[PDB]
């Protein structure tokens, strides 16, 4: 019953997802985990906070960063890889120091990239400029950014979100 | 009319329009694809029409023109479903999930993660209808397997098993008998993926057996290990319900009134299977198995009736409930 809605919510969306839509689910899945880890930390549940951050780190590392293609991507892939390494390093500090603003800036940097990715459908201060450069590359270079990021397998997206 | 149809209000058109967002349209095609993967045949399409007589956010699932399910689905809102152990209070539209009977509430997208903090299963609007459709096509998996679904499936196995299909149809087994047997498997939640064994078993017993129900029992015991795994994966503890050794000597004799008494005790046994987490499986003698399966599952469709000959011998078996 309860697991039926949770299973269909992910499986029915992954099986019909294009290579571009598989990346959208990783951004949306990582965003909800960061908000969960933020709300858990605001209440005091450090255990649940650590569980939510581990899911967010797993989506960014083994999903978004794992789907990066160096050769076909070029500058877009490496710029996202450095930007993804900053998020993982900041979320590890957010779980070890119980820092809430560290989750918020990663939540903000991910949204700065995901908003540009949702509009490209196929047919501290230094990290912000790194995301702005990636945001401009995604909007101005569509196909090369799809070759850079949209390379994940539906089998991997399911296990990361399930 | 339409074997599988769906009528939606005008508010649900963007979810079923390929030119717009169309989230619900893509989910139906995923459920149909997993249907074709799990059960073993391609089900008929879900023809989607718009009905302005319905409420804006109202949908209706049709089958042969007969309504089998309906409910509400608000696009911009999320459905936070309560498993029964979630705390806190959410603002929104209190309701009940259409596919089942759990308490749920339609909330704004901003409270999506907040609802998950309090222990709610939050799904989008297109998922609410997709889950309701997936829950319904599984119950009617046998009715979705017509003669054309059996003919195309026979042409598929003809390309992969020409040596078996050549002499089997239509000489040994007719398409009517072949469709009757395969539908009997689907009627009791056993897939027909292993077409190697099904056609092979028919090539062994059909020259000496013409009754499709007798062929179904023989094909089912050949798929015995597959049926054992779909209810007992790995080498777990087989936890089934059993009949009293006395009661077997009552039903066997009737085979060779107080049926309401049987119905009452069978329902109790299913309730105590929910404790310890055991499947609603009814293990019984091979002679009683086909009779009380077509009898108990009329009012208890969730009950699964098994036989001693199809349950794997080399496994940890143990009775849990008792009807007697």
């Amino acid at each position: 019953g309860i697991k039926a809605y949770a299973q269909v919510s992910v499986e029915s969306a992954v099986m019909s997802a294009s290579p571009h839509q598989l990346i959208e689910m990783l951004f949306d899945g990582a965003n909800s985990a960061l908000v969960r880890a933020r709300l858990f930390l605001e209440q005091g549940d450090v255990v649940a906070k650590g569980e939510a951050l581990s899911k967010a780190i797993n989506i960014i590392d083994n999903g978004l960063k794992a789907g990066l293609d160096q050769e076909k991507g070029g500058e877009i892939a490496t710029n996202l890889s450095e930007l993804y390494d900053y998020m993982i390093r900041r979320l590890l500090q957010a779980n070890l120091r119980n820092d809430a603003q560290a989750i918020e800036e990663v939540e903000r940097l991910l949204s700065n990239i995901a908003e540009a990715w949702k509009q490209i459908s196929p047919k501290s201060d230094y990290a912000t400029e790194v995301s702005n450069m990636s945001r401009a590359q995604i909007l101005q270079q569509a196909g090369t950014s799809v070759l850079a990021q949209a390379n994940q397998v539906p089998q991997n997206v399911l296990s990361l979100l399930r | 009319e339409d074997s599988l149809g769906m009528e939606v209000g005008y508010r649900l058109i963007p979810m079923v329009d390929f030119q717009q967002d169309g989230e619900l349209l893509g989910r139906i095609r995923s459920i149909r694809k997993k249907f074709a993967q799990d059960m073993g045949f391609l089900p008929p399409v879900v023809h989607i029409r718009d009905n302005m007589d319905l409420q804006p956010a109202r949908y209706r699932i049709l089958m042969k023109g007969v309504e089998i399910g309906s409910g509400d689905a608000y696009p911009g809102r999320w459905l936070a479903i309560n498993p029964g152990t979630a705390a806190g209070t959410l603002p929104g539209e209190k309701t009940v999930d259409p596919a089942f009977g759990l308490d749920a509430i339609w909330i704004e997208s901003a409270l999506k993660e907040q609802a998950q903090i309090q222990g709610f299963t939050v799904v989008e609007a297109s998922t609410v209808v997709a889950t309701h459709l997936n829950h319904l096509i599984g119950q009617f998996s046998a009715e979705l397997f017509g003669r054309q679904e059996a003919q195309q499936l026979l042409d598929r196995v003809s390309q992969e098993m020409p040596k078996l299909t050549e002499d089997l149809v239509p000489g040994v087994v007719t398409l009517t008998t072949l469709h009757k047997v395969l539908q009997n498997l689907l009627a009791e939640k056993v897939p027909i993926r292993d077409m190697r064994t099904i056609l092979e078993t028919l090539a062994e017993h059909a020259p000496l057996q013409s009754d499709p129900h007798e062929l179904t029992a023989v094909v089912r015991v050949a798929l015995g290990r597959a049926i054992t795994q779909q209810w007992f994966p790995g080498n777990e503890e087989v936890q089934v319900i059993g009949l009293d050794t006395a009661l077997e000597r009552l039903l066997l004799q009737a085979l060779q009134g107080l049926a309401d008494r049987l119905l009452a005790q069978t329902q109790e046994a299913l309730s105590r299977q929910e404790m310890l987490g055991a499947p609603p499986v009814l293990l019984v003698n091979h002679a009683l198995r086909p009779l009380l399966s077509r009898f108990l599952r009329r009012s208890l469709p969730q009950l699964v009736v098994l036989s001693n000959l199809e349950l794997s011998d080399n496994r940890h078996i143990r009775m849990t409930a008792t009807i007697g």
